[PDB]
DNA sequence: GCTTGACAAAAGTGTTAAATTGTGCTATACTGGGAGCCGTCACGGATGCG
DNA sequence: CGCATCCGTGAGTCGAGAGCACAATTTAACACTTTTGTCAAGC
């Protein structure tokens, strides 16, 4: 609808809901989605970090997509903090214990 | 002793140990009296190397032969 | 050389000597009586790589009694 | 057999580092450092050993000032 | 102290910007005294 | 002499011919010089004349 | 088996004095090389980009004695002359 | 003999445009040149020199520049079945492989369940041919993997 | 070849009555230009003609550190050289000529650019020498050559031949398979040489608080002179006038406080607690 | 070309797509594509999709596709790239420097050829293998026949210095080796506490 | 303690002779390469041939 | 349009194992001068 979304494209549960929400009080045409099942492959490597994604598996298609892309990491995911040699966001690494 | 009566299935021209599945490396009934079917190395390379037999004979052509005795009627 | 090690050679009178030592020494962990010795020199034939003057092997012998985590069958 | 702890016992404290990765050799014939693989990883993860893990992966493998300071302190 | 690590597609005027000086000559390191050529791999 | 970057010349999919919309196999002759391209016609010429 | 490649007290208060260049390039790229008080600046220098830069002051125009290369017409030069090559020119011309 | 029938397969030979040709034939090994400890300790290889006698033909007179030549040194095998290279003594394991021949076999299809069968040509060097039966009931084809 | 000798000539002229101004006919000046397109069609399609002879002998030289095509491009540029000089008039064919100067090129091309590390061609020369000495004298001799036969053969003293020998040496790949699997290479057995040794780094940052703190404090203002002549305060090692420029100490009497402050700093008391620190 | 030569232009290479992609407007591009895709149903609903995933990335975003065409490519520093005098004088290279050399090699005959004015073929030849080589250099042997060396192992290119098991993500960013570690045989001890 | 003075012994420039190196040239005629190609084995997904 | 080909990617973790002719550029080599330090007597 008057979503950012593209059409066909997997989207988080999280924010199609959030988007869908914050465009009806103004837009008023949510976009519509179908529940989806997808392996652990594709799970894994559909996530938000280039990193992770990257050290996981075809890190050559990984990279391209990110550049034309240009999408930014946000350095949290315990997979991305051991590259990056900061400790990791979880057991004694969180801020609460830290 | 033993490494000269060695027979491996790798090197140039064979196999590759990450393209060779179960049934190049499983005992075939031909195996009998020319290729031992206990002696190969137990790791990853389980049944592409194995050993000759005592009595085997290679043929010119490079097939192995084995003897028998002739018993008639 | 450093400044430091410039006082400290003056206060000890000791030559900056031209040549560092870089003598073949046992490696980590090693022992044993030394059993032979052989020379290689280009002056007496002794048709080495090029480059190279001379060649010195020295072979060391140890004799290894069973132990604690030796490996029996 | 020849499976003798003798030849197979070393430790390392520090010792030669590589050219480019900065990070310590590995092999006995050298002053080798025993690999922290990925599964180790994983393992400190599920623990929820965060400073062992970050010490591990920087300090002792190729945080090259901290190295030193770390021999220092 | 990071915060993000932004990945993009590098432009010439980026490539020319990361550069101390333009490589051209193929030379490494000359056959004696062993030092690096001018203007060329290894460049000082 | 301009030379295009090859994860994106071809990288199943090829990211040039999707944004073109030129087959690899067509792209592929253009860029190794096997083939000419027509990067611009002019249609209002064209018609006066 | 083991390579090589081809340690000072670090101090930021004290450090030799320099004085800053200024180089225009064909292209109108500014450059600056810090320099020692000894100056005896070049009236060009190599910048980044590859290419000769002059000095933004304008002063000391080099007297640029280079030689231009030898082209094809000095080659032909050397095994003909010139009234040959005039007698072909002209029995060209004709047709 | 392998080296003698080496040199045949290598020999006659003749120029592109025939008009002088050469041949090969009859090597000879004549005497190790050291012996088995000598080369173990001296850290040489343990081999023998080996002498072809090299014949040159000029189609246009009918010339023969025949005489031996020198090929080099070919390593030998000691009595225990080793071979000692660089003072350092090695062995030469045989290789199983799939001999050369015609192969045939079937499998059964996916879409159609139906029997198919192959046959490939395996040669020591050369193009690959192999015939085929597709599920269209045809008879095909594939030659130098086209 | 006339027609591109003729339209080298035409453009020459224009050039040279271009200075002069003396406007010419249009039919000239239109003719002369055309002498000069035709000219240089005539030398291009000389070029595409000989392309085969070049691409001929350029496959002679391949499986020596360079590639084919290469090859093709540098024996084609030796043949544009060859057609710039090339004369018609001795009456040979075009190929004689040409080809000396295509595998002069193909040749040159080789030995600048076969190697890593370049060798300038004067040594390649000495090099390719050597080796057809050697291979000649294999032959004959049956064994291998020694040194000192090349250097007598070569007019040259043996030393030179090894030094030549070792200049032969090719760099090796530091990406390898040593492992026999594709686990480990080269590059991971090559210790680095100029990493900082720990042990070291902290004996030496104790000796320099082991020494600045203690002798030089006992020395009252003694310790300066020692600290300027040996630069331990600053890197910069200071000659006895670069003292006196400044402060009004004399020159003798410099070198006296030093041999003095020398003499007295090596007592036992305090010359054995550094002397622990000299290897 | 002789019969319309100013109706028209047309050229080769990497020029002709860099010609391309600056007169090509991507916001009617993508107008077109949502279109396909609202109102088409067949393969071209696929194929609009398809090529709107990568159209939208350039629309949406402040850069431009013009990076796909490089004009300068860099120069990884040497250190990454060392040239090791290797016990006994030998050398020891990265044949990534090597890769390096060649392009540099082609990069010069080409300013030759264009200075001297070399008939087209002979500079469209230079201008494919230049292509090849930086080809060969960024991903070795992805398009035609690996390059190689001595022997007949192929070289070793960027992309393979990362890209999978071997390389740095998965060998030196997630695991790597360790100080003050050890390595020995176990054998049992009965008379020990569990701690 | 602090200077002056008379002398070898090294740090620096000048100028030559020598070694190294970068280019050019050689005129019977010669005119489209050659390495190919070897049992996973399954999985998707894009491509391109008809 | 649709089927067959072709392509990318994945594979336990540690271990042990042809030549010559110039012209231009850089280097050693020697001679000599200036700077540095050394020894002696001195009040």
């Amino acid at each position: 609808g008057s979503t950012e979304f593209l059409p066909g494209s997997l989207t988080e549960r999280a924010e199609f809901e959030a988007e869908n929400r914050r465009v009806v009080a103004e837009g008023g045409e949510p976009a519509a989605g179908r529940p989806v099942l997808m392996g652990i492959t594709k799970a894994s490597l559909a996530t938000d970090s280039w990193l992770s994604a990257a050290s996981f598996q075809e890190t050559t298609r990984v990279l391209t997509d990110a550049a034309i892309n240009c999408r930014s990491d946000k350095l949290n995911g315990l997979k991305e903090n051991v590259i990056i040699g900061k400790l990791i966001p979880a057991g004694t690494g969180i801020s609460r214990y830290r | 002793l033993t490494h000269k009566r060695r027979l491996s299935a790798l090197g140039p021209g064979g196999l590759s140990r990450e393209r060779a599945g179960l049934e190049v490396r499983d005992v075939h009934p031909s195996h009998y009296g020319r290729m031992c079917p206990i002696e190969t190395p137990e790791g990853p390379n389980i049944g592409l190397i194995g050993s000759l037999s005592v009595y085997a004979r290679v043929n010119p052509f490079g097939f192995i032969e084995t003897p028998y005795r002739k018993v008639e009627n | 050389l450093t400044p430091e090690e410039r006082l400290l050679r003056a206060i000890f009178g000791e030559k900056a000597r031209e040549v560092r030592d870089t003598s073949l020494k046992v490696p980590h962990g090693e022992s044993g009586k030394v059993i032979g010795i052989r020379v290689f020199s280009r002056e007496d034939d002794d048709e080495l790589p090029a480059g190279v003057n001379e060649l010195v092997r020295v072979y060391v012998a140890q004799k290894r009694k069973i132990s604690d985590g030796d490996k029996l069958a | 057999l020849h499976h003798l702890v003798d030849d197979k016992i070393h430790a390392r404290s520090t010792g030669p580092y590589s050219m480019i990765t900065q990070q310590p050799l590995g092999g006995k014939a050298q002053f080798g450092g025993q690999r922290f693989g990925e599964m180790e990883c994983w393992a400190m993860q599920a623990y929820g050993a965060a400073y062992t893990l970050q010490e591990l992966l920087t300090i002792k493998s190729d945080d090259t000032v901290g190295r030193v300071k770390v021999y220092e302190a | 102290f990071f915060d993000e690590l932004r990945i993009g597609l590098a432009t010439a005027d980026d490539i020319r910007n990361w550069s101390y000086g333009e490589v051209k000559k193929p030379e490494t390191i000359n056959y004696r005294t062993l030092k690096p050529e001018k203007d060329g791999l290894f460049c000082e | 002499a301009p030379v295009t970057h090859i994860w994106y010349f071809k990288g199943v999919p090829s990211r040039l011919g999707y944004l073109l919309d030129l087959a690899p196999k067509d792209l592929e002759k253009i860029i190794y010089f096997a083939a000419y391209v027509i990067t611009s016609v002019d249609d209002e010429m064209r018609h006066n004349e | 088996l083991r390579g090589s490649r081809l340690y000072e007290t670090d101090r930021n208060h004290d450090l030799a004095p320099r004085q800053v260049a200024r180089y225009r390039t064909d292209n109108g790229e500014e450059f600056d090389v810090p320099f020692a008080d000894d100056a005896e600046i070049p009236g060009t220098w190599l910048c980044r980009n590859g290419l000769e830069g002059t000095l933004i002051e304008g002063d000391v125009p080099e007297p640029k004695k280079v030689k231009p290369p030898r082209t094809h017409w000095d080659m032909l030069l050397e095994r003909r002359s010139v009234e040959e090559l005039e007698e072909l020119l002209k029995e060209r011309l004709d047709l | 003999g392998g080296l003698e029938e080496v040199l045949a397969e290598l020999s006659p030979i003749e120029d592109f445009s025939g008009s002088m040709s050469l041949s090969f034939s009859d090597p000879r090994f004549d005497e190790v040149k050291a012996s088995v400890d000598e080369c173990k300790d001296k850290d040489m290889t343990y081999a023998a020199p080996l002498f072809v006698t090299a014949e040159f033909i000029n189609n246009n007179t009918g010339e023969i520049k025949s005489q031996t030549v020198f090929m080099g040194d070919f390593p030998m095998m000691t009595e225990k079945g080793t071979f000692i290279i660089n003072g350092t003594e090695r062995v030469v394991v045989s290789q199983l492989v799939r001999s050369p021949g015609v192969y045939f076999d079937e499998t059964i299809d996916k879409s159609t369940e139906k029997t198919l069968h192959s046959v490939k040509v395996i040669p020591g060097r050369g193009a690959w041919l192999e015939f085929d039966v597709d599920k269209r009931d045809t008879v095909g084809v594939r030659i130098d993997r086209k | 070849a006339k027609r591109i000798e003729a339209g080298l000539y035409a453009t020459q002229k224009l050039a040279e009555l271009a200075e002069k101004g003396e406007k010419l006919p249009v039919q000239q000046r239109r003719d002369m230009q055309w002498i000069c397109r035709d000219g240089d069609r005539a030398k291009n399609h000389l070029l595409e003609a000989n392309l085969r002879l070049v691409v001929s002998l350029a496959k002679r030289y391949t499986g020596r550190g360079m590639a084919f095509l290469d090859l093709i491009q540098e024996g084609n540029l030796g043949l544009i050289r060859a057609v710039e000089k090339f004369d018609y008039t001795k009456g040979y064919k075009f190929s004689t000529y040409a080809t000396w100067w295509i595998r002069q090129a193909i040749t040159r091309a080789m030995a600048d650019q076969a190697r890593t590390i370049r060798i300038p061609v004067h040594m390649v020369e000495v090099i390719n020498k050597l080796g057809r000495i050697q291979r000649e004298l294999l032959q004959d001799l049956g064994r291998e050559p020694t040194p000192e036969e090349l250097a007598k053969e070569m007019d040259i003293t043996p030393e030179k031949v090894l030094e030549i020998q070792q200049y032969a040496r090719e760099p090796i790949s530091l990406d390898q398979t040593i492992g026999d699997e594709g686990d480990s290479q080269l590059g991971d057995f090559i210790e680095d040489s100029e990493a900082v040794v720990a042990v070291d780094a902290v004996s030496f940052t104790l000796l320099q608080d082991q020494l600045q703190s203690v002798l030089e404090t006992l020395s009252e203002r003694e310790a300066g002179v020692v600290r300027l002549r040996f630069g331990l305060t600053d890197g910069q090692p200071r000659t006895l006038d670069e003292i006196g420029q400044v402060y009004g100490v004399t020159r003798e009497r410099i070198r006296q406080i030093e041999s003095k402050t020398m003499s007295k700093l090596r007592h036992p008391s305090r010359s054995q607690v550094l002397r622990d620190y000299l290897d | 070309q002789d019969r319309y030569g100013e109706y028209f232009t047309g050229a080769m290479g990497a020029e002709s797509i860099k010609k391309l992609i600056e007169n090509f407007d991507i916001d009617a591009e993508a107008e077109s594509l949502r279109e396909v895709i609202r109102s088409g149903k067949g393969q071209k609903k696929l194929r609009a999709l398809k090529r709107l995933k990568v159209v939208a990335a350039f629309q949406q975003s402040g850069n431009s596709p013009m990076g796909m065409v490089l004009d300068a490519v860099p120069v990884i520093p040497p250190e990454l790239r060392p040239m090791v005098q290797l016990d006994g004088g030998r050398f020891a290279t990265s044949d990534l420097n090597d890769l390096y050399r060649r392009v540099i090699n082609r990069n010069n005959r080409l300013k030759r050829l264009i200075d001297l004015g070399a008939p087209e073929i002979i500079v469209n030849n230079e201008k494919r293998m230049l292509q090849e080589s930086v080809d060969a250099l960024f991903d070795n042997g992805r398009r035609g026949r690996p390059v190689t060396g001595p022997g007949n192992r192929p070289l070793k290119s960027l992309s393979d210095l990362l890209k999978g098991k071997q390389g740095r993500f998965r060998q030196n960013l997630l695991g790597k080796r360790v100080d003050y570690s050890g390595r020995s045989v176990i054998v049992v001890g009965p008379q020990l506490k569990l701690h």
